[PDB]
């Protein structure tokens, strides 16, 4: 509801912001690594950008598209990914599916806009990426997936930065049943919490955290790794492990702790394509409305006259204020750039480039 | 095998439906309440071993899920649909019936404390005026000899329970297929010099029916004087508190009791961290709620620590020991 001022200028001669070659980059992320840039300082085209991606859908929360042509803004952002064929209605606004819960999740209370579109099949190539750095320090590598999978997460875990999967080799050797495996943890880091417990005639019955799998755990507030779902901005924490695939079997000090490929749960993976296309999604957030120099090229600008001897509001190539304006001859504006500063006082004239005249800039 | 005719008679359901043995058909039969009164019921209770007892005596619409309808003194007369469209349901005794931190009075009473040497050793379960059930495991030598044993019942604290006050024990019986390494078949039966007068404080509890349908984690009740730590000392006051059923295969996994559950035998507690669930001994109750009726489900036999992670409650399972115990009753 911010007021355009009542003179405004643009900056000549800005780049194009190139909004569909991202968009169209053949190497496609899953929404697990959900992929953002910033665009700012730039001219695009809204018209022409959603002819220029094979538009299906567009459609904009707290804010009409009619709105965006021809306005300024002071920073576009961008998010985009892979649909999975079967996971498309986790995207309606407000659904709890998957994608939402665990891998990318939609904001709701900002200005925003919805796209989706689609690229040819055979020119796009999947790009799976697991972000979770407490993941990969326990030994999760790659994917080995045909080149249209889309992985997406069902659940993630979070965990300190003293976390260790595996068990004490002084302990484990002392159990007479169900032995842990065991391993070295790095420095820094806390041992798997096990216990030897007696019933019946038997002794020395070794138990510890996360049974069966921490997704099932029986006893989920003694385990480590805690559920959490991912707000707005984050990636998914990690998968969540099965700490008795950590390690080996009477493992000691020279093995490192690591965890098997198949300890890592609580994922899985499907198809884009569809009728010879992959489909994909994508998130626009449009900030500072009516201000910055990230402007629409959709509409023609209006001439406005630079009023005189009137106390007038200005955003003049980037910069606002409110002033009164004084045309002046060529021979008082001592400068060649667009605009006349004080030492500090800042902006005390400007040059139009739309007439070439130069005026002088009191307070009122 | 001089079997005149053939078996025996049972109730079914938590509807106590009269069900009969035929030997023409090799199968269990409801009875039709065309032409049935009292005496015929007392018939029926007495080849149970329930004796003078009798409760009531009724005709309702059959759920036994049966559809051909109808030992000594057998009345066969075979059918297929009974006139009236009615089966007979009848009781043997009252029972399941109780009260609408500690224990109230009339809440439990069923229960009682079982002493020797003047200090409490064992809990069990009150099912006729001189019967009891406990734990085989209560009863080793040298304590098969039924005059080390005295009950209480009615009184909920034990420094209420004097010597010289307490029903002496008549005789005591164990299963004849126990083994105290595996505690399987872990139950027992007590018999009293006198019976007990039933009142507010005094009642017996169901023995339970075959067909009660129990669901995979059914809502259950604990009682007893058992101590909050494994190792502490008998609580002076009565408690109660609730847990779930447990399946056994689920029990018996890796993860729990690997292969340590038989068929005899049946779980609950909770497998989560702390929750307190030893407020039961050796030999107590485990009943559950059904159709407004209390039933007795177990006998506490063993466990693995109070309030730990993994390790649930292991009960003796009545329901597989209830012919065994009907002609233990029977031959007096
Ligand atoms: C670290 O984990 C422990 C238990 O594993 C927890 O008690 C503690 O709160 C965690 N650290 C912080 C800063 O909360
Ligand atoms: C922007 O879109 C308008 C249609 O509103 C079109 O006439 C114009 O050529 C486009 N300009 C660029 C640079 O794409």
């Amino acid at each position: 509801v911010k007021p355009v001022a009542t003179v405004h200028r643009r900056i000549p001669d800005l780049p194009d912001c190139d909004i569909d070659k991202w968009l169209n980059n053949f190497n496609v992320p899953s929404p697990l690594n959900w992929e953002r840039k910033i665009f700012s300082n730039c001219n695009f085209n809204l018209s022409t950008l959603l002819r220029l991606v094979h538009t299906d859908s567009f459609s904009c929360n707290n804010f009409d598209e009619s709105k965006i042509y021809g306005s300024c803004f002071k920073s576009i952002v961008l998010d985009k990914f892979a649909i999975p064929n079967s996971r498309r209605s986790d995207l309606q606004l407000g659904s709890s599916g998957f994608l939402q819960s665990s891998n990318y999740k939609i904001d709701t209370t900002s200005s925003s806009c919805q796209l989706y579109y689609s690229l040819p099949a055979i020119n796009v190539t999947i790009n799976n990426y697991n972000p979770s750095s407490w993941n990969r320090r326990y030994g999760f590598n790659n994917f080995n997936l045909s080149s249209h999978s889309v992985v997406y997460s069902r659940y993630c875990f979070s965990v300190n930065n003293t976390f260790c999967p595996c068990a004490k080799p002084s302990f484990a050797s002392s159990c007479k049943s169900h032995k842990p495996p065991s391993a070295s943890c790095p420095i820094g880091t806390n041992y798997r919490s096990c216990e030897s417990t007696t019933v019946l005639d038997h002794t020395d019955w070794c138990r510890c955290s996360c049974l069966p799998d921490p997704i099932t755990a029986y006893d989920p507030r003694s385990c480590s790794q805690k559920k959490s779902l991912v707000g707005v901005g984050e990636h998914c924490a990690g998968f969540g492990v099965d700490e008795e695939k950590c390690g080996v079997l009477d493992g000691s000090y020279n093995v490192s702790c690591l965890c098997s490929t198949d300890a890592f749960l609580g994922w899985s993976y499907d198809t884009c394509v569809s009728n010879n296309r992959c489909n994909i999604f994508s998130n626009f957030i449009l900030n500072g409305i009516n201000s910055g120099t990230t402007c629409s090229n959709d509409l023609l600008q209006p001439n406005t006259e630079v009023f005189t001897d009137v106390c007038v509001d200005y955003d003049l190539y980037g910069i606002t204020g409110q002033g009164i304006f004084k045309e002046v001859s060529a021979v008082y504006y001592n400068s060649w750039q667009n605009l006349l500063y004080d030492s500090n006082g800042n902006i005390i004239g400007f040059k139009d480039f739309v007439t070439n005249k130069t005026y002088n800039i009191f307070p009122c | 095998g001089g079997e005149d005719e053939n078996r025996c008679v049972r109730l079914y359901g938590p509807n106590f439906i009269l069900q009969v043995y035929s030997s023409q058909r090799k199968s269990w039969h409801p009875v039709c309440q065309d032409d049935w009164n009292e005496n015929y019921g007392r018939a029926a209770c007495r080849d149970m071993g329930y004796k003078n007892n009798f409760y009531s005596s009724q005709g309702i619409v059959d759920d036994s899920g049966s559809t051909s309808f109808m030992d000594i003194y057998k009345k066969l007369y075979h059918s297929d649909a009974c006139s009236s469209k009615a089966v007979v349901s009848l009781r043997c005794i009252a029972c399941g019936v109780n009260l609408n931190e500690s224990a109230l009075p009339g809440a439990w009473p069923w229960q009682v404390s079982l002493h020797v040497q003047n200090v409490h050793v064992c809990g069990g379960s009150i099912i006729t005026p001189e019967w009891i059930v406990t734990a085989a495991h209560c009863v080793e030598k040298p304590l098969n000899n039924p005059w080390h044993w005295t009950a209480f019942a009615g009184i909920l604290r034990q420094s209420f329970m004097f010597y010289g006050a307490g029903y002496q024990v008549e005789k005591v019986i164990s299963h004849p297929n126990y083994d105290s390494k595996t505690k399987n078949n872990d139950i027992a039966l007590m018999k009293l010099q006198k019976p007990l007068t039933f009142n507010d404080l005094v009642k017996p509890v169901c023995l339970p029916n075959p067909g009660m349908m129990l669901q995979p984690e059914q809502l259950c009740w604990i009682s007893g004087w058992g101590a909050t730590e494994e190792k502490g000392k008998t609580s002076e006051v009565l408690n109660a508190a609730k847990v779930l059923l447990i399946e056994t295969q689920r029990c018996n996994s890796r993860y729990v009791y690997d292969n340590l559950i038989t068929p005899a035998m049946i779980c609950a507690g909770f497998l989560q961290g702390n929750v307190d669930s030893c407020q039961g001994d050796s030999g107590g109750p485990l009943v559950t709620s059904k159709n407004n009726i209390w039933w007795l489900i177990g006998d506490t036999s063993w466990g693995s620590g109070c309030a730990k992670a993994y390790r649930p409650g292991v009960y003796g399972n009545v329901m597989v020991f209830t012919d065994w115990i009907y002609r233990q009753m029977r031959a007096d």
